This record gives structure tokens, C-alpha cells and sequence, in this order.
């Protein structure tokens, strides 16, 4: 449900990925010429000069991971490269201090929005019926029926695979006996309302809410 | 932050040097912040997303039609299709299909893949 | 019956009106009350029982007068005794009554500890009276107040007045 | 071992540096980046989303005790106690006292509380006026200026007090709070100008002077709900920290007792994160708690039980239960006191605001054989050329300054330009250029269009001159992306419902951003200048 | 069983925070030095671990 959630929200993280690019784009321009030499912090694994290194520090400033000392060494006064025919920007305050605020934000902004999109999952009582409880019947209606292949073929009360949760009394015998009988226990396990009209009342909600087959839907 | 917990603890008085641990009870003023705007008011934070989002959801209530476990149990009347599953019809072809098809078979395979990981 | 020329105006309060807590609020509504009618209310203070109307020495001529004032074309009437339409609504004198009431039955008696510890045990016989004018049903109860600041309510106590004016 | 320390993200980037040292730059960075995003990033959004949804499900299952209500229920009586207290105050003035009956209107008036918000914000500018080595006249300034406010602020305190009832100017919390505030104020006087202030008192005193910010943010009516939800359930919040608390103090015994003088290394001593007394040995496990150098505090306390060996190297357990359930736990008591009291807090809000909204309510050139044709063939040209013009500047070359591809890219810049000119130039067909009602203006979009193409145009003509004003004009030109937020109908909708969370959230940034000058002004007056070494 | 019945349950608590606060103090000096306070902890202890047993017996 969670990979369902992340591939129904293809926008949110192409935010990120945005602010990712423009971030990369400018830390090349504003600092790509800083001299590459360690005891600092733009050394030859850290430094602007190419775009997929750019990435590789926005992604190690966004995890928080001495994005302040990235900071300190672009200020300005550093030495300035050699293939450069000095460099280092102030910018490098509100580059580095406004991106981890941005990255911040967007992170929790699309978490959150994948959460909630998601949430009639999370918050879930596993008791009333769910889809879970309904695929298992879609596996054991196949285990009684080959692919597309049952009308009525019903003459067994061996259908109780249907654990506790949806005979007692033989309320089992009124629920079978009052596709087709998927949507019947649909509406009878739940046991929503009980008016002996509910059939009609069926009819008529399925028609308002509603594009199938009813010919035999309320039957 | 370590780093400015201890130049902050040792700190010892207007322009001069330090002092190994003049003052640690200084570390409560670190410990105070890192509570309140680290730790409690960025998790308000991720709570009023969570809550705002949950708000612009429910604009979509809908509370004339009853809960959403009905309307996601109404929206599964596509649901009772066909699955394949190739019943075999050779005799030579369902034995093999019966031992492969038997938990019998997946519990082994299982202790296989988890001996081929060690 | 006939309009005696005009509506006379009584206001039950909260409670009883011979305990400060609740004769501050008639009060303060009758200052804003006379401050926006001139010529339009003329406002009276009266003190004995008319309760015992009919449409004791010293009742004896103490209800016509009232209707006197109010031929003089609303009326505001001030009294000691009308704490509940029931010992006003006997006779039809066909009056509107300013119905104060609190919403809440707990902040009467931080009201009464509100200035001074010295009225602190009348508080029971300050909140029986209220409710006892609790369940008031709203016809009987014709005047409606239930908000909190008075300039409002004030506002509230305006549109009453000019059902005829 | 390792692969746990890079997924709590912090020293992933040294064992991946390593790496790229041992074997390449080349492929190492798919292995980390990866780590990172699937076993980071990914299970704490599922962690958020478990709290959450068990969140949700004890808030409904906290409509069975009715709490929501009776938190509303205190909400209104203690409106109307205060509503009321107006009825009996304005009733008492009918030993002449003809001043209050006026003086009350002018603290209702809105010019009095512009007046004394203008003096809040004075106090701030006096406040953070602090600097290392002011000049002598501004120490004389902020005192001054100091006593001043404090005596009008005293004056308005004893005004509202009398112009309303002390036993009715009580009831709000927000006065008694500023009469805490003004109280200090005056200790501050005392202490000072006896001169037996200290340290602490520099400290606190000052602190209450920054608190009286807080006399901004009244108005602002959902924190409002937040704030009185806080006090509500205060009983539970300071359960919960009195719980973390007491994990805290447990692992920190522990920490003692395993690694208590067992960290002396005859290197140099740059352990400052020892376990060797208690108190620093719960500023230690608060460290590893938030995760800061949980590596090396975990490597002095593997190489004091020898080096990497089976029976020493056993000490990993503790710095690996300790930050497992040490930050479930925080994030669990943070979540549910930031989840179930900003819940109910905006449920306060939603029933009230409607409340008394639904209370209020019931009381009461050439216009000829254009071309518009085939905008479903541009529509996608735009965005396969936008994303082509992206990649250019990300294919630039800094550190060369006459490189060969940046020719090559000059050559793409310069065909990129005209093209993205050539609807600029179609457009005209189209309603706008500030003719037809401007409807070129109404749409911000198009303008901003025109505005990055004509910067990358102005670069051209700079270019000419061949100046360093273009060291800007470039730069800029990085606004190219965002042009396909006009084109994706899609990506509208994310970037619209962003600034919709923004406003919507702004009430919470604001108290943080004004809850940090609190702090940065008490570190100012703590440590200025405390910092230097030689 | 009538002991449970008197609120003593207020000092094992308070025992329990003494035995938190003896904790405290205690300096875990490097190779089996000590000073006089951790000498004097480790008879507090067995004081400790006499009104535990004792408690344990009751309980
Ligand atoms: C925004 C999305 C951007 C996606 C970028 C994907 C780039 C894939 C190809 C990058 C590549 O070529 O890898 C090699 C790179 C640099 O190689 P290097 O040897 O250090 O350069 C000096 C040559 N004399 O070495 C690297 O460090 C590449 C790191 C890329 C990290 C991407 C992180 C994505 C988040
Ligand atoms: C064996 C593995 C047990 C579970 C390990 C889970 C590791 C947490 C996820 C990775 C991570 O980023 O941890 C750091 C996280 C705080 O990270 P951040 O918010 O960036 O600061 O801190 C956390 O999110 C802690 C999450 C704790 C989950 C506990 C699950 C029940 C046990
Ligand atoms: C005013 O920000 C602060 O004082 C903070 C500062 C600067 N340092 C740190 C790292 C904090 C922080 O987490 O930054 C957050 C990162 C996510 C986006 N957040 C809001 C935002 C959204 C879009 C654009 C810009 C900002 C700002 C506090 C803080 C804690 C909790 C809440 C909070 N807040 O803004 O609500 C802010
Ligand atoms: C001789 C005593 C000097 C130290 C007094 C206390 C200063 C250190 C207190 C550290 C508190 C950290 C709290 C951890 C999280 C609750
Ligand atoms: C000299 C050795 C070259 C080996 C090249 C391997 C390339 C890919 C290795 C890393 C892939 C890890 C994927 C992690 C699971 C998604
Ligand atoms: C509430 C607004 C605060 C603005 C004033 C504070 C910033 C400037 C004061 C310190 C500047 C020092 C520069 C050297
Ligand atoms: C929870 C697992 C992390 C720690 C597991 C303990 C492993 C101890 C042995 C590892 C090293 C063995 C000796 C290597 C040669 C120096
Ligand atoms: C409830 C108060 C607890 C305070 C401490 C209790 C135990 C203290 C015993 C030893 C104190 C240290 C001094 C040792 C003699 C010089
Ligand atoms: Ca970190
Ligand atoms: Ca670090």
C-alpha cells in the first residue's frame, strides 16, 4: 500500500527533484571554483565542479551530515581552483541555511502526503470487513469454482473457510439463502439495517450511487 | 553540536580563554532548545501537516451516504473475476504440479533460501 | 386584551434583584438602555408589589399610575418583586419583559465570590431562583438573552422596541 | 555494524568516502545513496505513518471519555465568566470616578494596544541591541531605555488593572502571565540596583524581559486553542517527559557503570563525550539520544573493552538499544503531545470560529486571422525542449573557464533562446501584451516566461560588453525548470496546494521564528564573546 | 498482610529515589580507586539491600 501510495503521488516527489536541480545549479556556479583540498570540507569527494558531485552534497547536506562545515569552507577567502585562470561567496549562508529549510519542508510535505493519502489503511480496526477479508473469499470462491465458471454449482455448507468474523443459529443459511452472492454478503455480513425492505432499499442505493450488470445484482 | 556544547561550558568570561568545565551547568540552555525547537515544535510541526491534510481531506465527508468502509466495500463490486491457475489435466503433469503446489514444497524452499543467505 | 398605550418593561434578572449580583446587571443595562431612546422611554423605579395587580394600603394605588406613565406614549418599570413572569403574568397586562438569564448554572457562584466573602451564603438562595427560572419555556420567556458583553446585547434590546414605533 | 550506523545517517558519508577511496568514485555512490533512500528515509515514513495511524485511532477512541468536551465546556465558562465580569464593571460606575468610565474605552481602544505593542517592540530593539564589544554609549542607551519600558509597562499594568476588576484582570491567562513578567521586571530592579545580581539572575531576568514578546500573539486564535489545549493537559505532558526522563537516567546508570573511567586512552584527551561523572554522563547518552557522534562515543566505548574482538565489540548492544528505543520513544511521547493536543486544539477552533460566526448570523494594433492553432503540439514541444534546456545548464563546465563543451553549450543556449522568443513572439496573437484587458498580466506565468527569456536575452547583450554584471545575469538563468510549473497542469495542482500549506501553517512558523530570538538573546547574554581560545 | 494495608508503599518509594540519588553520587573512578563518598555508598547499599530483603519477605 505504501509503494501504491508513492506511485499514485508522481508530483510530490518531482518537487523535490526540482529543488534538488536548482539547488545543484546554482551551488556549481556560485561555488564550483573552490580550491579541492582536504582538511577541508570541498575535497575531492565533496565539491560543486560537476553536477552528479553538486547532488551528491545537497544529498549529504539534506541527511544533516556537517552540512555546516560544507558551509564554513565556501564562505569566502578560499583559495580559488587552478584551472581557473580571491573565490568563495557569503551566499554560501542563505545557499546551505535555506536549503536545509526547504528540503526539510518538502521531505515532511510529500511523508505526509503519502501517509494520508494512505490513511484509510493505517487507521484500520482488522475486526469489520475489509478487503482482506474479501480477497480471501475471492481465493476460496476460486478454490470452489474454476476461472468464471459458477451461476448456482452450490449444494455444500462447507463454505465454512468464512471464519468467525465475516453455523451459528444457522445464520448461515439465511445469508447464503438470502459475482451476484459476493455483493449479497457484502450487504448481509455487514448487517447495516434490519427492515426486511433492505433488498429495494439495495436496489435503489446502488442505482443512485452508481454502470453493470443489475439484472442480477439485487436478486 | 558537541562541539559548541563544550566551547560553551568551558566558556569562562568576557574575552578570555577557557577553562576545562567552568560551568556545565550551562548545558541546560542546550538541552532546554534542543527540547523545545528540535524536538517538541518540529514534531507540532509534522502534527499540524498531519492534521491539516487530514482537514482538506474531509472536505470530500460526504456524511448523506453512511462510513467509508461501505463505500470501499461498494467501490469492490469489481471484485469475484476469474484468476488462472491451469488445473492439470496430464497425469504425469499433476503429480509434479500437486508436490510443487504443497506447502510441503514452500516451507522447504523457504529453509533453503534462508541456508543459501547464511 | 387592549395595550395599555404602550408595553410596560420589567426585567427579571438572573435572581433575585435584592442581592448586588444581579441588580448591577439591570443597571448597567439601563444606562445603555435610556442613553439610546430619548423621547422614546421614559424610565421609573418602582417598589412595591405589584404582583398583586388587578386590571396593601400602600398597593392600593400603586399599579395605575404605571399606566398612567404609560398613555403618555417604551415605558421602563423598575421593581423589587417581579423575579418570574408567574408573579407578573397572573393579570393580562399585556407588558414585554426583559428575560436575563445566564446560560451556565457555575458561574453564578464564581460571580458571588467575585467582591466580597460577606453575601457568599446566599448563594443557594441566588441560584434556586435562577433555576427555578431555568426551564422557563422561550414563549413566556419573550425576550431572549443569552451572550456575554453588554455591547451586544444592547444592540439585542433595541429591536424589541418597534414592533408598533 | 556499518551498514547500521549509515542508516541512521550520520557517519554514512565518511564509510562511503572511504570506499570511494579503496575502489572508485564510480559505483560505491549507488550502494550508499541507496542504503540511504530505501532504508532511511522509506522506514521513517513508515514509522511516522504507524504512530499516526495508532494516533488516530486512540483520538476516536477518546470520544468514548469525552475529553474534547469538557475541555470545550471550560473553554466557555471561562469566557463567560469574563463576559459577565464586563456586565458587572461597567455596571459599577453608575468619591467622583468619572475617569474610569473612560479610561476603560481607551483601553479598548485599538490606539492603546498599537501603543503598547510599539512598546514591546522597543523593549525587543533594546534586547537585541546586545553585541560583543558595543560602544560605550549604547550600554547607557539599553539601560535607559530599560528602565523607561519597565516604568510604562509597570503603568500599563497598574492602569489595566484598575480600569478593570484585579479579581476579573486575573482571570485571563495571558494577564496573569504579563504580570509575572512586569514582576520580574521590577526583582530586576531591586537586584540590580542593589547590586547583589548574578549570573543566574543576568540569565532569568533578562529571559522574562524577552517573554514579554509573547504580548504579541494574542490575536492569532488557533494557538490560542493550542495554548489552552497545553494547559489542559499539562497532567499527561509532563508524564510522558517525566517517563522519558526516567529511560534517560536508566541508560545513563548503565552508562556509568559500563563505561564509567574506562575511556582514558593515553591519545590525546579529545574524549570530552566521557561517561565518567553523572552529569556528564547524561549530556553523553542526551548525544547519543539525538544521534550527534553516536559513532565515536560507540568506538571509545568498543576499543575500552579491548578492539574489535567477540567478548569486547559486545558493546554495541547499548549504543544500539539505546538510540533504537531512545528515539522511538521520543518520537512517540513528541507525536502524541504535538498529535493529541493540536487535534483537539483545532477542534476547539472549528467549533467555535463556526460557532460564533453561525451565533453572529442568526442575530442578524491587430485583432485579425490569428493563429491559435495547434496549442496541443506546443504544449508538448515547450516541455521536451524546457527539460533539453535544463540538462544544457546542468552539463556546464565551472571549473575550466574556456572549456571546450561550454562552446558547444553557448551554441545550444543561443538555439534554445530564439525558440523559447518564438512563442514569446506567438503569443501576441493570443490576448495580452497589456492590450485586451491585459489578459497577458492576469496570468502571472506567461510574465515570468517572458521574464527568464529576457534575462537570458539581457546576459546576450551584456555579452557584448563582456562585463562580470552577466556573473549575475547568469546565474540566474537557473529559473529555466520552473517554467514547467505553467506547463503541467499536474505539477500546478502540488506547487498550489504547497503555498496553501504554507499559509495555512504559518501561525506555527511564526511562533518558532519568534522562539528562537528568545534563545538566540539569551545565548547573547550568556556567551558574548565567552567563546574566544588561543 | 495488614502492613500492605498502612501506607508505607510512600517510603519504599522514597527508598527507591534514595537508592536513585546513592546512585548518582557514586564517581566510577578508573582502575579501583576511590574516594571516601563511594566507601561510604557501599554501606548505604547494604543498608539498601536490608530494607529490600526485608520488603521482599512481607510482600
Ligand atoms: C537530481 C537527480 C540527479 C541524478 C544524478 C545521476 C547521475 C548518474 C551518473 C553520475 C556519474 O557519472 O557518476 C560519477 C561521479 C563523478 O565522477 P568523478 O570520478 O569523481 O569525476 C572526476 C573525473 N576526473 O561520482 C558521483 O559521485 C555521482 C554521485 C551521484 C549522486 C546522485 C544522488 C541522487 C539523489
Ligand atoms: C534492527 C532495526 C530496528 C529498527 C531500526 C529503525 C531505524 C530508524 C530508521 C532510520 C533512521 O533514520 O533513524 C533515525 C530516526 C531519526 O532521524 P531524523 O528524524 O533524520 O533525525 O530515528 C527513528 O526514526 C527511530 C525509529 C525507531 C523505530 C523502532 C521500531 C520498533 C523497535
Ligand atoms: C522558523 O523556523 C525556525 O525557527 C527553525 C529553524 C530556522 N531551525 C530549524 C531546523 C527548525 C526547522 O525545523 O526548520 C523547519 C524545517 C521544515 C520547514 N520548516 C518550516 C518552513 C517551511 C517552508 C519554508 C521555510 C520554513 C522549517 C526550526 C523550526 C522548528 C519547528 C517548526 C518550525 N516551523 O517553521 O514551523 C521551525
Ligand atoms: C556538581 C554538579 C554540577 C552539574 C550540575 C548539573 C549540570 C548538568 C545537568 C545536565 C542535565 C541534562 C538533562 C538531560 C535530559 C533530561
Ligand atoms: C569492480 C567491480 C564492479 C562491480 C559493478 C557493480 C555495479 C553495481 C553494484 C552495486 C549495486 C547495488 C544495488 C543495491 C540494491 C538495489
Ligand atoms: C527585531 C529586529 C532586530 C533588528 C536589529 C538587530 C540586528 C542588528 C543589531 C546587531 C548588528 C551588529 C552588526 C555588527
Ligand atoms: C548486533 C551485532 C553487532 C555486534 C556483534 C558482535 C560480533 C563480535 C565479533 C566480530 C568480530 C570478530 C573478530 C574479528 C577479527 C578482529
Ligand atoms: C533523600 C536524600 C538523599 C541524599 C543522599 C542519601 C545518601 C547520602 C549518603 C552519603 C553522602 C555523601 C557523604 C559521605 C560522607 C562524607
Ligand atoms: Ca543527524
Ligand atoms: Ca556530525
Amino acid at each position: 500500500t505504501f509503494i501504491k501510495s508513492f506511485q499514485a503521488l508522481p508530483y510530490v516527489a518531482l518537487l523535490i527533484v526540482m529543488l534538488f536541480f536548482i539547488y545543484a545549479v546554482i551551488g556549481m556556479q556560485v561555488f564550483g571554483k573552490i580550491a579541492l583540498n582536504d582538511t577541508t570540507e570541498i575535497n575531492r569527494n565533496n565539491n560543486f565542479q560537476t553536477f552528479p558531485q553538486a547532488v551528491l552534497l545537497l544529498f549529504r547536506c539534506a541527511t544533516g551530515e556537517a552540512w555546516q562545515d560544507i558551509m564554513l569552507a565556501c564562505m569566502p577567502g578560499k583559495k580559488c581552483a587552478p584551472e581557473s585562470e580571491p573565490c568563495g561567496s557569503s551566499f554560501a549562508v542563505f545557499y546551505f541555511i535555506s536549503f536545509y529549510m526547504l528540503c526539510a519542508f518538502l521531505i515532511i510535505n510529500l511523508f505526509v502526503a503519502v501517509i494520508m493519502d494512505n490513511f484509510d489503511y493505517l487507521t484500520r480496526d482488522w475486526s469489520i470487513l475489509g478487503p482482506h477479508h474479501l480477497d480471501e473469499f475471492k481465493r476460496i470462491w476460486a478454490e470452489y469454482d474454476p476461472e468464471a465458471k459458477g451461476r448456482i454449482k452450490h449444494l455444500d455448507v462447507v463454505t465454512l473457510l468464512r471464519r468467525i468474523q465475516p453455523c451459528p443459529h444457522r445464520v448461515a443459511c439465511k445469508r447464503l439463502v438470502s459475482n451476484a452472492t459476493l455483493f449479497a454478503l457484502v450487504r448481509t455480513a455487514l448487517r447495516i439495517k434490519t427492515e426486511g425492505n433492505l433488498e429495494q432499499a439495495n436496489e435503489e442505493l446502488r442505482a443512485i450511487i452508481k454502470k453493470l450488470l443489475d439484472q442480477v445484482v439485487p436478486p | 553540536w558537541p562541539e559548541l556544547l563544550y566551547r560553551s561550558i568551558d566558556s569562562h568570561t568576557e574575552d578570555k580563554g577557557p577553562i576545562y568545565n567552568y560551568r556545565v551547568e550551562i548545558s541546560i540552555f542546550f538541552i532546554i532548545y534542543i527540547i523545545i525547537i528540535a524536538f517538541f515544535m518540529m514534531n507540532i510541526f509534522v502534527g499540524f501537516v498531519i492534521v491539516t491534510f487530514q482537514e482538506q481531506g474531509e472536505q470530500e465527508y460526504k456524511n448523506c451516504e453512511l462510513d467509508k468502509n461501505q463505500r470501499q466495500c461498494v467501490e469492490y463490486a469489481l471484485k469475484a473475476r476469474p484468476l488462472r491457475r491451469y488445473i492439470p489435466k496430464n497425469q504425469h503433469q499433476y503429480k509434479v504440479w500437486y508436490v510443487v503446489n504443497s506447502t510441503y514444497f514452500e516451507y522447504l524452499m523457504f529453509v533453503l533460501i534462508l541456508l543459501n543467505t547464511i | 386584551d387592549v395595550v395599555p398605550s404602550m408595553r410596560p418593561v420589567v426585567l427579571v434578572g438572573p435572581s433575585l434583584k435584592g442581592y448586588e449580583v444581579t441588580d448591577m446587571m439591570q443597571k448597567a443595562l439601563f444606562d445603555f438602555l435610556k442613553h439610546r431612546f430619548e423621547g422614546r422611554i421614559s424610565i421609573t423605579r418602582v417598589t412595591a408589589d405589584i404582583s398583586l395587580a388587578k386590571r396593601l394600603a400602600e398597593v392600593q394605588s400603586e399599579i395605575e399610575r404605571i399606566f398612567e406613565l404609560a398613555r403618555t406614549l417604551l415605558v421602563v418599570l423598575d421593581a423589587d418583586t417581579i423575579n418570574h413572569p408567574a408573579q407578573l403574568s397572573k393579570t393580562s397586562l399585556a407588558p414585554i419583559i426583559v428575560y436575563v438569564k445566564i446560560s451556565s448554572p457555575k458561574v453564578l457562584q464564581r460571580l458571588i465570590k467575585s467582591r466580597g466573602k460577606s453575601q457568599a451564603k446566599h448563594l443557594n438562595v441566588q441560584m434556586v431562583a435562577a433555576d427555578k427560572l431555568a426551564q422557563c419555556p422561550p414563549e413566556l420567556f419573550d425576550v431572549i438573552l443569552d451572550e456575554n458583553q453588554l455591547e451586544d446585547a444592547c444592540e439585542h434590546l433595541a429591536d424589541y422596541l418597534e414592533a408598533y414605533w | 555494524l556499518t551498514v547500521f550506523q549509515c542508516i541512521t545517517m550520520e557517519g554514512w558519508t565518511d564509510v562511503l568516502y572511504w570506499v570511494n577511496d579503496a575502489v572508485g568514485r564510480d559505483w560505491p555512490w549507488i550502494y550508499f545513496v541507496t542504503l540511504i533512500i530505501i532504508g532511511s528515509f522509506f522506514v521513517l515514513n513508515l514509522v511516522l505513518g504507524v504512530l499516526s495511524g495508532e494516533f488516530s485511532k486512540e483520538r476516536e477512541k477518546a470520544k468514548a471519555r469525552g475529553d474534547f468536551q469538557k475541555l470545550r465546556e471550560k473553554q466557555q465558562l471561562e469566557e463567560d465568566l469574563k463576559g459577565y465580569l464586563d456586565w458587572i464593571t461597567q455596571a459599577e460606575d453608575i468619591w467622583n470616578r468619572f475617569c474610569r468610565r473612560k479610561c476603560r474605552a481607551a483601553v479598548k481602544s485599538n490606539v492603546f494596544y498599537w501603543l503598547v505593542i510599539f512598546l514591546v517592540f522597543l523593549n525587543t530593539l533594546t534586547i537585541a541591541s546586545e553585541h560583543y564589544n558595543q560602544p560605550n554609549w549604547l550600554t547607557e542607551v539599553q539601560d535607559t531605555a530599560n528602565k523607561a519600558l519597565l516604568a510604562l509597562f509597570t503603568a500599563e499594568m497598574l492602569l489595566k488593572m484598575y480600569s478593570l476588576g484585579l479579581q476579573a484582570y486575573f482571570v485571563s491567562l495571558f494577564n496573569r502571565f504579563d504580570c509575572f513578567v512586569v514582576c520580574g521586571g521590577i526583582l530586576e530592579t531591586i537586584l540590580v540596583e542593589t547590586k547583589i545580581m548574578s549570573p543566574l539572575g543576568i540569565s532569568v531576568l533578562r529571559c522574562v524581559r524577552l517573554l514579554r514578546i509573547f504580548k504579541i500573539t494574542r490575536y492569532w486564535n488557533s494557538l490560542s486553542n493550542l495554548v489552552a489545549s497545553l494547559l489542559n493537559s499539562v497532567r499527561s505532558i509532563a508524564s510522558l517527559l517525566l517517563l522519558l526522563f526516567l529511560f534517560i537516567i536508566i541508560f545513563s546508570l548503565l552508562g556509568m557503570q559500563l563505561f564509567g573511567g574506562k575511556f582514558n586512552f593515553d591519545e590525546m584527551q579529545t574524549r570530552r563525550s566521557t561517561f565518567d561523572n553523572f552529569p556528564q554522563s547524561l549530556l553523553t547518552v542526551f548525544q547519543i539520544l539525538t544521534g550527534e557522534d553516536w559513532n565515536s562515543v560507540m568506538y571509545d566505548g568498543i576499543m575500552a573493552y579491548g578492539g574489535p574482538s567477540f567478548p569486547g565489540m559486545l558493546v554495541c548492544i547499548y549504543f544500539i538499544i539505546l538510540f533504537i528505543c531512545g528515539n522511538y520513544i521520543l518520537l512517540n511521547v513528541f507525536l502524541a503531545i504535538a498529535v493529541d493536543n493540536l487535534a483537539d486544539a483545532e477542534s476547539l477552533t472549528s467549533a467555535q470560529k463556526e460557532e460564533e460566526e453561525e451565533k453572529e448570523r442568526k442575530k442578524l494594433f491587430r485583432l485579425q486571422c490569428h493563429r491559435i492553432v495547434n496549442d496541443t503540439i506546443f504544449t508538448n514541444l515547450i516541455l521536451f525542449f524546457i527539460l533539453l534546456s535544463s540538462i544544457s545548464l546542468a552539463a556546464e563546465d565551472p571549473v575550466q573557464h574556456t572549456s571546450f563543451r561550454n562552446h558547444i553549450l553557448f551554441y545550444f543556449d543561443i538555439v534554445f533562446t530564439t525558440i523559447f522568443t518564438l512563442e514569446i513572439i506567438l503569443k501576441m496573437t493570443a490576448y495580452g501584451a497589456f492590450l485586451h484587458k491585459g489578459s497577458f498580466c492576469r496570468n502571472y506565468f506567461n510574465i515570468l516566461d517572458l521574464l527568464v527569456v529576457s534575462v537570458s536575452l539581457i546576459s546576450f547583450g551584456i555579452q557584448s560588453s563582456a562585463i562580470n554584471v552577466v556573473k549575475i545575469l547568469r546565474v540566474l538563468r537557473v529559473l529555466r525548470p520552473l517554467r514547467a510549473i505553467n506547463r503541467a497542469k499536474g505539477l500546478k495542482h502540488v506547487v498550489q496546494c504547497v503555498f496553501v500549506a504554507i499559509r495555512t501553517i504559518g501561525n506555527i512558523v511564526i511562533v518558532t521564528t519568534l522562539l528562537q530570538f528568545m534563545f538566540a538573546c539569551i545565548g547573547v547574554q550568556l556567551f558574548k564573546g565567552k567563546l574566544y581560545t588561543c | 498482610s495488614i502492613v500492605e494495608w498502612k501506607p508505607f508503599e510512600i517510603i519504599i518509594l522514597l527508598t527507591i529515589f534514595a537508592n536513585c540519588v546513592a546512585l548518582a553520587i557514586y564517581i566510577p573512578f578508573p582502575e579501583d580507586d576511590s574516594n571516601a563518598t563511594n566507601s561510604n555508598l557501599e554501606r548505604v547499599e547494604y543498608l539498601f539491600l536490608i530494607i529490600f530483603t526485608v520488603e521482599a519477605f512481607l510482600k
